RNA sequence: ACGGUCGAACUUGACUAUCUAGAGGAAGUAAAAGUCGGGUUUCCGUAGGUGAACCUGCGGAAGGAUCAUUAACGG
RNA sequence: CAAGACGGACCAGAGCGAAAGCAUUUGCCAAGAAUGUUUUCAUUAAUCAAGAACGAAAGUCGGAGGUUCGAAGACGAUCAGAUACCGUCGUAGUUCCGACCAUAAACGAUGCCGACCGGCGAUGCGGCGGCGUUAUUCCCAUGACCCGCCGGGCAGCUUCCGG
RNA sequence: AAAGUUGCUGCAGUUAAAAAGCUCGUAGUUGGAUCU
RNA sequence: CGGGGAAUCAGGGUUCGAUUCCGGAGAGGGAGCCUGAGAAACGGCUACCACAUCCAAGGAAGGCAGCAGGCGCGCAAAUUA
């Protein structure tokens, strides 16, 4: 979180190989627009976003809703 | 260090049986051990077996009989589908008459021809015959 | 098998099966609890106040008679020490090696000992801040490590 | 210099004597580095002649 | 031992790509070395102009003479040798003649009693050596 | 016609890369039968001795063919 | 008398160390395995690209010192052709201090962690159980032997487990 | 395709080609029971 | 050029796909346009760059990776019906 008013998320996935018959981990980082109503946002919490029309260049998608991180209260 | 404890038990109850022995100690003893030896008992490769208590994790004595020729494990837990199963039961088992891919489905730790039965898929476990 | 020596040790205690208190205990689980306290207040650390109530006062397992461990009891009262005790004994050995390493410039086993202390250090730190025990802003540094101690 | 040193020889004409030996045998060094790429670059251009030799100028006609 | 993970096939694969460098015929297919060392550039046959024609020697064991022909590429300009096989066949060959000219069978590899040599004649101004040695057609000049 | 924009391309130096003529230099090949003429067991890493081999100094290996003796020791 | 060097015999298929390696006496300094625990934490773990410490000998820089040995080198012997062997002397080096290099047949020519499958009695350390001999019969424990057992090691022997 | 001579299925590393001099160590990979 | 796909193959796999279907790109090289619903179109225009045709020496007209055909290229590929 170091743009204004946008923020950088990653999303993980497992890639299959038929060959081998295995998994690959992959992840793509993704520049999301974060609403300034959700405040106190922290490092590493899940965030749940929607598609919208292109708002910059790479900004794509909204940030819907926010739950925190595990660990923290 | 110790991993995948089926594993270590499928290999000394094989090097047991292998070794002509009557009865095999196995530990630590955990639950998908215990559906293992009891899909093995239900067709009678091993007979009956005792499940020593600890309050740590248990142990395991079980019984041998000569109907056993090997016994064994695959490891990692592949994805089987229902489609895919035939292609394994040709790789492991030595005929069509006979030996038994364990699985493991939303039903249960099971053979593949009750999984078969079933309609379901599942990770692979074992084989033995 | 040890983590950094090649040795394969098998020295450890073993629990009898039974979990419940001996009939010739007669020592209520507040009067263990009060035990704990005055030894916390006469300040040790929980090993070795389960040496003395075990050498001593035959309690043989506290969390058998009381149902709770040590250093839960510490925590609850409010008496745990701010570091825990691995890593405090672990930071205090890398103190006194650097120590001997400033007053011995030439002793390699004692460097080679230290990057193996301070590898413990590391490991103790890292599950420490997984497990929400110490800050994560939490740093051990080589200049600021007797000052903890 | 191959001068046996004798007992009453004192410092300024033994530091003399060793770092003459050192100046010797680093001439001595950079020589022989000299020769062996001379003695490669040399090997290097006659098996390019003799695969040269190999492929055309070898028959009768 | 090999990783017999679940989440291990990227390692799985890069290893085998890298392995497979270090085999012979993968890396004589795929480095793009020999396809630009070969004469012929990957072709089955080229066509050349004939330079001189050669007496080879043959290797120890068998001790004949091999009527081979250096020849000039018309693609490329690459001199090359090529052996003429029949008996009698060489005197088709004439110096500054148009040549058809094949390999060998071995892929860049010299064959048999003759050596350095990959290629053979095919054909002789448009018509083949075959059809020469066995007087089914004549050859123009 | 002024100005602006898009802008092919032109000229000048630098980094290159390619095509293509070359005086000369060093070679080799075919043609001259032309002229004169004993040591080491097998090694490894470094350093020296004319580059390499090889030998030696130092430190390492066996990847080198174990015969004979060995119960008292108390006063 | 002095100078630098080297710690023989005891020294073993014995011990320690991650390896290279480590052998006079005493004192100090900081570590380490193993064993013993009915102590504590409660998965904190295994192997590890990047990266980081150590790394025989030989070698290179700056200082000191040079007893022995000693490549190079000098002579002396020896020959159809000897220019390697041999003998005497001897430079760098071999020694110490501080910087470099990261190489060995750096070997078990055998990755590390974990499980199971025959046997035996010797040894090192620790612990346990013991009739007895010993410290001139020791007044009690303690050290040395003797007999078994358990744990971790350096090894050996035996076996048609199987490869 | 033969090629189980590129091996995921499914190769090898005492002597035939091959295990890093040794240890730590982030990324990666794998990770002991236990809750009907 | 990418797919659908093709060859081989127990199972896994390996290799190819310029090519008649779909989508993309380009009309010798870049660039700018007019008209039109739709083009940065080239069997439309305007240039510069490279080749090139008719010449009366002032000027004009160019674009076959469309169908036949020709040259060249090559080991390699058809009728100016």
């Amino acid at each position: 979180m170091k743009m204004q008013r946008t923020i950088v998320i990653r999303r993980d996935y497992l890639h299959y190989i038929r060959k081998y018959n295995r998994f690959e981990k992959r992840h793509k980082n993704m520049s999301v627009h974060l609403s300034p109503c959700f405040r106190d946002v922290q490092i590493g919490d899940i965030v749940t976003v929607g598609e919208c029309r292109p708002l910059s260049k790479t900004v794509r998608f909204n940030v819907l809703k926010v739950t925190k991180a595990a660990g923290t209260k | 260090v110790r991993m995948n404890v089926l594993a270590d038990a499928l290999k000394s109850i094989n090097n047991a049986e292998k070794r002509g022995k009557r009865q095999v100690l196995i530990r630590p003893c955990s639950k998908v051990i215990v559906r293992f030896l009891t899909v093995m008992m239900k067709h009678g490769y091993i007979g009956e077996f005792e499940i020593i208590d600890d309050h740590r994790a248990g142990k395991i004595v079980v019984n041998l009989t000569g109907r056993l020729n090997k016994c064994g494990v695959i490891s990692p837990r592949f994805d089987v589908q229902l489609k895919d199963l035939e292609k394994w039961q040709n790789n492991l088992l030595p005929s069509r008459q006979f030996g038994f891919i364990v699985l493991t489905t939303s039903a249960g730790i099971m053979d593949h021809e009750e999984a078969r039965r079933k309609h379901t898929g599942g990770k692979i476990l074992g084989f033995f015959f | 098998g040890r983590m950094h020596a090649p040795g394969k040790g098998l020295s450890q205690s073993a629990l009898p099966y039974r979990r419940s208190v001996p009939t010739w205990l007669k020592l209520t689980s507040d009067d263990v609890k009060e035990q704990i306290y005055k030894l916390a207040k006469k300040g040790l650390t929980p090993s070795q106040i389960g040496v003395i109530l075990r050498d001593s006062h035959g309690v043989a397992q506290v969390r058998f008679v009381t149902g709770n461990k040590i250093l839960r009891i510490l925590k609850s009262k409010g008496l745990a020490p701010d570091l825990p005790e691995d890593l405090y004994h672990l930071i205090k050995k890398a103190v006194a090696v650097r120590k001997h390493l400033e007053r011995n410039r030439k002793d390699k086993d004692a460097k080679f000992r230290l990057i193996l202390i301070e590898s413990r250090i590391h490991r103790l730190a890292r599950y420490y801040k997984t497990k929400r025990v110490l800050p994560p802003n939490w740093k051990y540094e080589s200049s600021t490590a007797s000052a903890l101690v | 210099s191959t001068q046996p040193r004798s007992k009453n020889e004192s410092k300024e004409d033994k530091r003399a004597r060793k770092q003459a030996i050192k100046e010797e045998r680093k001439e001595r060094r950079v020589e022989k580095k000299a020769n062996k790429l001379a003695f490669k670059l040399e090997k290097r251009r006659q098996e390019k002649e003799l695969l040269n030799l190999k492929k055309n100028v070898e028959g009768l006609k | 031992g090999k990783c017999r993970g679940l989440r291990t096939a990227r390692k799985l694969r890069s290893h085998r790509r890298d392995q497979k460098w270090h085999d012979k015929q993968y890396k004589k297919a795929h480095l793009g070395t020999a396809l630009k060392a070969n004469p012929f550039g990957g072709a089955s046959h080229a066509k050349g102009i004939v330079l001189e024609k050669v007496g080879v020697e043959a290797k120890q064991p068998n001790s004949a003479i091999r009527k081979c022909v250096r020849v000039q590429l018309i693609k490329n300009g690459k001199k090359i040798t090529a052996f003429v096989p029949n008996d009698g066949c060489l005197n088709f060959i004439e110096e500054n003649d148009e040549v058809l000219v094949a390999g060998f069978g071995r892929k860049g590899h010299a064959v048999g009693d003759i050596p350095g040599v990959r290629f053979k004649v095919v054909k002789v101004a448009n018509v083949s050596l075959l059809a020469l040695y066995k007087g089914k057609k004549e050859r123009p000049r």
